């Protein structure tokens, strides 16, 4: 079976099945955890750095989009650089032609498309990577989720990665309080770390391996590392 | 590289305290023969923006559809099309300087001087001017061709500087755009007596007056003007 119908993305198994996509989406599974989360003002990116030995740093996993927007990372890191660089361009082009800032519910549409095409055509890979963008624009905070499969879906909360369906309960249950953690970013943050540490079982997060990201009202995009993170551990 | 063939004369426009005022005759003409008199040269856009236009008609016609386009564009997979996301009017501005410049950087330009006038979503006047050669600026009163000489002085003599702005009323106002109008009639021989005019009030909205006339002209002293000189009789 599978076997036969998982050479390439160009073809469709028995069931209707896209395969090769399955197994990019798994690379994703295999990815550290992140999490994303918004009230009414600001939304919130959560993402636990892997490191590959004690010598190794623990690889970045949030890349800023513009001044308004921005995104984190699980799975293959090129793909994710390819991406939010056309994230980046996107909302460059929408700035210097327009001067308006780009919306975040189209730059997931935008995501979604340039995904797409690498699904449909002979020679070319699924984008083996998942993406979670936070944004503030003209109707406020947002938080979406990307798939390689070229989904995208807007949510209030969620998580991707390894272990991910821990924070993603978490936040399924917490829904109701965070929404509402409107005019104050330390809580939400540390609600982002709460629902984080519930995806933990290896270690516990640490100062070099802790990395939040943050955006809202009259916050531009700005990404916390280190000992910046060190009042939320 | 080209050579305007039809063409429509000045476009005037001044801001007050509450919006902005624009307006331009219905005249198209071919060199020296005044051939087309059912021209509208004033395109609203939505119902915050007018976009006045000079100069080559076939390329006025050109950037009307230009501008349908945007509008039917930004609807796409745009749920706040006709609310947050609607076209404001410095997006609609940055995108005709963006091709004005562009246009003439390949020196095939549109053969024409454009204001964009309106009021942003925080109630903000806009209006702002480009030509042929992609320049670009702002001041409390602006007017193409014969109005940058005859119609400037005249709405000047009204809001001088920034702060005259709060102090001039929409009657005010659109008393000097009218009274413009029919000086340009007097000594521009490209000028039709028939012309339209709108308004774009933060708070009445879009008002778009059409078939205009200039009225109350004085021409009772010609009869004692005789001869060129010594001539009595």
């Amino acid at each position: 079976f599978r076997n036969n119908y998982d050479g390439d993305t160009v073809t469709f198994s028995p069931t209707g099945r896209l395969f090769q996509v399955e197994y990019a989406l798994e690379a994703i599974k295999q990815g550290s955890v992140t999490v994303g989360l918004r009230s009414n003002t600001h939304a919130v990116l959560v993402a636990l750095k892997r490191n590959a030995d004690e010598l190794s740093s623990y690889q970045k996993k949030i890349i800023k989009c513009d001044e308004h927007m921005g995104l984190s990372l699980a799975g293959l890191a090129p793909d994710a650089r390819v991406l939010s660089n056309y994230l980046r361009q996107q909302c460059n082009y929408s700035s210097l032609v327009f001067n308006r800032k780009l919306a975040v519910e189209r730059a997931g549409h935008l995501l979604c498309d340039k995904a797409q095409k690498n699904t449909q055509s002979y020679g070319g890979r699924p984008y083996g990577v998942g993406l979670l963008i936070i944004g503030y624009d003209k109707s406020g905070a947002h938080l979406l989720e990307f798939q390689p499969s070229g989904n995208v879906t807007e949510l209030y909360g969620t998580a991707i990665g390894a272990r991910s369906q821990g924070a993603k309960t978490y936040l399924e249950r917490t829904l109701d309080t965070f929404i509402k953690i409107d005019g104050n970013p330390d809580e939400l943050i540390k609600a982002g770390v709460e629902a984080i540490s519930q995806s933990l079982r290896d270690e516990s997060l640490t100062v070099d391996n802790l990395s939040i990201a943050i955006v809202g009202k009259d916050t531009p995009f700005t990404i916390y590392d280190g000992e910046a993170v060190a009042k939320y551990i | 590289t080209q050579q305007p063939i039809v063409t429509g004369t000045s476009v005037i426009s001044m801001k007050y305290d509450n919006g902005v005022i624009i307006a331009a005759d219905n005249l198209g003409s071919y060199g020296s023969l005044l051939r087309f008199n059912g021209v509208e040269r004033l395109i609203p856009v939505g119902d915050n923006t007018v976009v006045g236009i000079s100069g080559d008609i076939s390329d006025m016609q050109h950037i009307e559809r230009l501008l349908k386009d945007l509008v039917t564009e930004n609807a796409y997979d745009n749920p706040l099309a006709d609310a947050e996301e609607a076209l404001e009017p410095s997006y609609i501005f940055e995108y005709l300087a963006t091709v004005m410049y562009q246009r003439r950087s390949k020196m095939n330009p549109l053969w024409n001087a454009i204001i964009v006038a309106g009021v942003q979503s925080n109630g903000d006047q806009f209006l702002r001017y480009v030509n042929l050669l992609g320049v670009t600026y702002s001041s409390p009163t602006l007017a193409t061709g014969f109005g940058a000489h005859m119609a400037n002085p005249l709405l000047r003599k009204v809001v001088d500087r920034e702060s005259d702005i709060p102090k001039t009323t929409v009657q005010v106002a659109e008393e000097a755009i009218v009274n413009a109008m029919r000086v340009l009639y007097y000594r521009d021989a490209r000028s039709s007596r028939n012309f339209s005019l709108a308004i774009i009030d933060k708070n009445t909205g879009l008002t778009f007056k059409k078939n205009l006339q200039v009225e109350n002209m004085k021409w009772d002293f010609a009869k004692d003007i005789k001869g060129y000189g010594t001539q009595k009789i």
